[PDB]
RNA sequence: GGCUAAUCCCCCAUGUGGACCCGCCCCUUGGGGUGUGUCCAAAGGGCUUUGCCCGCUUCCGGAUGGGCCCGCGUCCCAUCAGCUAGUUGGUGGGGUAAUGGCCCACCAAGGCGACGACGGGUAGCCGGUCUGAGAGGAUGGCCGGCCACAGGGGCACUGAGACACGGGCCCCACUCCUACGGGAGGCAGCAGUUAGGAAUCUUCCGCAAUGGGCGCAAGCCUGACGGAGCGACGCCGCUUGGAGGAAGAAGCCCUUCGGGGUGUAAACUCCUGAACCCGGGACGAAACCCCCGACGAGGGGACUGACGGUACCGGGGUAAUAGCGCCGGCCAACUCCGUGCCAGCAGCCGCGGUAAUACGGAGGGCGCGAGCGUUACCCGGAUUCACUGGGCGUAAAGGGCGUGUAGGCGGCCUGGGGCGUCCCAUGUGAAAGACCACGGCUCAACCGUGGGGGAGCGUGGGAUACGCUCAGGCUAGACG
């Protein structure tokens, strides 16, 4: 069975390709609490239909580019930036916490 | 080096009579008779309280030294006695009493245990028809432990059976003197053993 | 310290040449048939393609052209042709082209 | 070309074989496809050979040249007896 | 903020018995009630009823004890000797049926929560299900 | 630490420091002596102990202890090392295998022969 | 430079069929049907030679083996925090069995990182194995599976397959021949040599068995393998004897000098009889082959062992190795003498400066026994990194305080979804190992055969408390 995943398009800067945030939950191998990890999969939109903040299903497909082994299946729920924001702020915070120079 | 050395020295260290010589360990002299104090310059000395290990120790030894088996095999038995369902202690004793050499002792074909081993390693013992020289052989139930056709005319074995007219045989064993044979009926039960040991102390010993 | 298990090399040479004279054959003929469609030689273009299509499948008969290899070759040539002949329609012969 | 052959499993002087089905190119003591009965040279037990023809015929049917010795054993089993 | 309801419940019960109360109030809920259903059902407590506490719905849990002791300090054998949430938030511990735990050589109990209902170890095992292992009481 | 803490961070596993730099996990290692002193004990016990400098094949310069009522280890003798620190002799983390190489076994030993590298004295 | 055969090679025809373009029908990423056009086949040899065997060609299927790709899992350092330019994506083209920045051209400006990017260090992975009450820690040689290299780096050919340990081309380092132009080499195969090291074997036997290559077969090759040899390196089995025998020899030790101890130990009595000797002497091995039969089934006949004259059976037959650690506490085992903070012991606490159960010998004792100690290393004790199962007033430990980011966690009732979560069925979880049972070799180690168990994941079916989510409603938290 070809794997199917669910997530959110967080990147819309690429040609025919869309970045999908895919959240996964599971009990920790020793500490037992449910930890929530995640991953970005590069999908593949031929007709440039799927936009930012859309929840889509991913489906394992024939390799397409280096690192882009999935095609987009269908749309789940359009209109939900709230998720994307989270991705974005975390990115922003990443600009901080280094040895270049800290400010306010 | 499966031991072999001064015997009634152990009859002495344990304080309990150890039937290691058969005849004689019945005449005023298995040494315990008239000299119960242990060996050494210090035999006649007052003995301080034996630490927990100490007691567990000697109780293990008393057992081992009885069948006269090398710790190496003793240990192994205990190990395999623990893998069996049942009472980790009584099951021990079971195997112990399941030894070819030992059986020959109980069957009465030998004056003592020691003498029994030799009887086997020199091949005077049949088993279900074929001889056997390996004492560590475990007799299964319903085996025909006998005597070598050749060895029947023996000045020793002959003088032994003559004694068996009068003595009862272990409840789990049968023997036909008239034919110098004998069988192993079943694994004897603790309530069927006479040993002066305390299994529990032997088991305890192996958990240190 | 000689080994008669070098004859293989002694032979590989013979095949190296062998395959070579065949592949380069194709390359050339294809590259010939191609330039023709540019100018619009609807007659001889197919006359050459045909000589091509023949050579190709012939190399697949042996060890020269892997197998499906030949196939690529064929698809890559005919498709490259037809498209060109849009500049000057009407295939005179209609050899290597179904329609 | 998948064969059907033996496989050592006894020990020094205690040879115990395994009639099995496996690709030619693998070892004797290598990962087999489907074990189908065993054979004991010395024959210490009254039950010194077993086969399960049902499967044995599958293979030959599919195409699996067996060994000279192997075939021998399969013959005793009655793998090929068309009566 | 109240972070864990059930723990607060259990803990209101422990904290009471220790000082030997006849009864103890506790905010009510369609679950805390189900758990309490067991405590009574097993016998750790007399019982409980819905009570209006200042307009707010509460559960009066009726504590149970043992007889008055002899010699000195006659503080009665506690009926609920031990009680503690096994599964906590941020550490929810779920268990498979084959994995339901025996308590106190089977003397205490274990309250789970199955897709089939809030259960005891015994009942759970009988039903062939398992789930959120709520607490150990013995 | 909270179970979350235990997750973000995890437990630090204790690392063992080998009290023996004989480089390899080799039980012994040969070496040539350099200086053979007589170091004095620690605080409580006092006396005069026999010790030796040894340059190893691994390439470490160390101080080895020499047991026995007295040896015969000269300036450039080859020897063997087993290792075992000496409580009251600081810096002495190793030992000398008596009886191997150009190092001898004690004379007149009639006891713990297994160690010291003596030999079964033929009785008469 | 010249000759010449072939199942080597090439041309032409046939085309069952198959390939490519184009069109359509179905399907649904490059799957299948179909129509016109075009292109593509092939070798012969042997006999018991009018037929049978081997081999040949195209195509569909099978079987086995393998390429690529995806989810999850996969060590340490943050005194490594930002990494990236073919780099991320797109179009076309190349190339392959084939997807693909794999490669190229152009276009675009991306892609990854604290859920630790990049950098550094270290290390083949696993079935299993060691330990552990378990969780866990440690490990991955022997056997099995997967991967990677075959002096160092690069490259391709030929081929079903290689980028190819005992094939090739080039460069490099090394070693050797050299008429100094120029060459020849690769034991991480077996054995062996040397070096390094604490340390790791015989330049053995055999091709009988099992397997493998080539052959119609007879058969050839097979340091794959089956065997031997060497190493107490481990484990398991075996022996150095058994029975009798003093109120107790001698000698050695101890003494309160009367005696105790070594000690049934010896001696001596009898009995058995490893070694050793003679004789017999093996399974493993029945095929391919050959014959009858139809080269089918079925049946008959022949050959053939390295181990090895070994195992093993029969007969006879000598009483016939013991050692090492330890005896202050932990820890089973106590006296004399020597010594005198010396000599020395010592894991830890410590012992020793004239009375040493702790040094050195001795008697004696304990422990274990062809072994016993020692050092090294793994797990354990250590709930002393604490999931199980720890802590922070003064023992080491609350951040100098607040603010709030990401994150974690969250109140009552109702419903939907059912992701987590739980139950069921099913495929998988190779073999060997472990476990139980039965059996094999006089036992056991070792081995065989049969049974059972399992976490994890795939698919299907179900449940809905609790977590999650969506919806609606509340007011006890919060806020006004
Ligand atoms: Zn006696």
């Amino acid at each position: 069975p070809k794997k199917v995943l669910t997530g959110v398009v967080v990147s819309d800067k690429m040609q025919k390709t869309v970045t999908v945030l895919v959240e996964r939950q599971f009990p920790h191998p020793l500490y037992g609490k449910v930890i929530k990890r995640s991953k970005k999969y590069l999908a593949h939109d031929p007709e440039e239909k799927y936009k930012l903040g859309d929840v889509v299903e991913i489906i394992e497909s024939r390799p397409i580019s280096k690192r882009k082994r999935f095609r987009v299946l269908r749309l789940v729920e359009s209109g939900r930036m709230d998720l994307v924001e989270k991705y974005l702020i975390r990115r922003q915070n990443y600009q901080s916490l280094s040895k270049r120079g800290g400010k306010a | 080096g499966r031991y072999i050395g001064p015997v009634c020295r152990l009859c002495r260290r344990e304080g309990v009579k150890l039937y290691l010589k058969g005849e004689r360990c019945y005449s005023p002299k298995c040494a315990m008779e008239r000299r119960p104090y242990p060996p050494g310059q210090h035999g006649q000395k007052r003995a301080r309280r034996p630490s927990d290990y100490a007691v567990r120790l000697r109780e293990k030894q008393k057992l081992r030294r009885i069948y006269g088996i090398s710790e190496r095999q003793f240990r192994n038995l205990f190990e395999e006695a623990s893998k069996k369902k049942g009472v980790t202690g009584s099951v021990f004793l079971g195997l112990l009493e399941s030894r070819l050499d030992n059986v020959v002792y109980r069957l009465g074909f030998a004056v003592s245990r020691r003498q029994a081993r030799q009887l086997v390693r020199h091949g005077h013992i049949t088993v279900n028809g074929r001889r056997v020289d390996l004492p560590s052989y475990r007799v299964r139930p319903g085996d025909e432990i006998a005597v070598a056709e050749k060895s029947r005319n023996l000045e020793l074995i002959r003088q032994n059976l003559e004694a068996m007219k009068g003595r009862k045989v272990g409840p789990w064993l049968s023997l036909d003197v008239e034919g110098m044979k004998g069988k192993f009926l079943r694994l004897p039960d603790r309530e069927d053993l006479a040993l002066p040991v305390n299994e529990q102390l032997v088991i305890e010993f192996y958990s240190r | 310290r000689n080994l008669s298990a070098l004859k293989r090399h002694r032979q590989s040479l013979k095949r190296r040449l062998r395959n070579k004279a065949k592949k380069s054959a194709i390359k050339t003929l294809s590259k010939k048939a191609v330039q023709l469609a540019q100018e619009g030689k609807a007659e001889e273009a197919l006359k050459i393609m045909r000589k091509a299509e023949s050579l190709i499948d012939k190399a697949a008969k042996g060890s020269t052209l892997h197998k499906n290899a030949a196939a690529r070759r064929k698809s890559r040539l005919m498709r490259k042709v037809r498209q060109l002949l849009e500049a000057a329609g009407a295939p005179l012969i209609g050899g290597g082209l179904s329609a | 070309m998948v064969k059907i052959r033996l496989a050592r499993f006894g020990s020094k002087h205690n040879p115990h074989y395994r009639i099995v089905v496996t690709d030619a190119r693998r070892k004797r003591d290598g990962k087999y496809i489907e074990k189908i009965g065993y054979y004991d040279p010395r024959k210490t037990t009254p039950d010194w050979l077993k086969v399960d023809v049902e499967r044995a015929r599958y293979w030959l049917s599919v195409g699996a040249q067996p060994t000279d010795t192997a075939r021998r054993l399969l013959r005793q089993a009655g793998v090929f007896r068309q009566e | 903020m109240l972070t864990d309801p059930i723990a607060d419940m259990l803990t209101r019960i422990r904290n009471a018995t220790r000082v030997y109360k006849e009864s103890t109030d506790v905010p009510a809920s369609r679950f805390k009630e189900e758990i309490l259903r067991i405590l009574a059902r097993e016998g750790f407590i007399k019982g409980y009823e819905r009570v209006d506490v200042d307009g707010k719905p509460y559960l009066r849990v009726y504590l149970k004890y043992g007889p008055r002791r002899q010699g000195p300090d006659p503080r009665p054998e506690q009926v609920i000797h031990h009680i503690r949430r096994i599964s906590k938030p941020g550490r929810r511990v779920y268990v498979g049926v084959k994995e339901i735990p025996r308590v106190r050589r089977g003397l205490g109990i274990a309250i789970l929560s199955t897709s089939k209902g809030v259960l005891t170890d015994r009942e759970a095992r009988k039903l062939g299900v398992g789930g959120e292992l709520i607490c150990e009481v013995w | 630490p909270t179970i979350n803490q235990l997750v973000r961070k995890g437990r630090e596993k204790v690392r063992k420091k080998s009290k023996v730099p004989a480089l390899k996990g080799a039980p012994f290692r040969r070496g040539v002596c350099t200086v053979v002193r007589t170091v004095t004990p620690k605080k409580p016990n006092s006396a005069l102990r026999k010790v030796a400098k040894v340059r190893l094949t691994s390439g470490y310069e160390v101080t080895a202890y020499i047991p026995g009522e007295g040896h015969n280890l000269q300036e450039h003798s080859v020897v063997l090392i087993r290792g075992g620190r000496v409580k009251d002799l600081p810096g002495v983390r190793y030992h000398i295998v008596r009886g191997v190489y150009d190092a001898a076994g004690v004379k007149d030993r009639k006891k713990s022969r297994s160690k010291y590298g003596t030999k079964k004295p033929k009785e008469a």
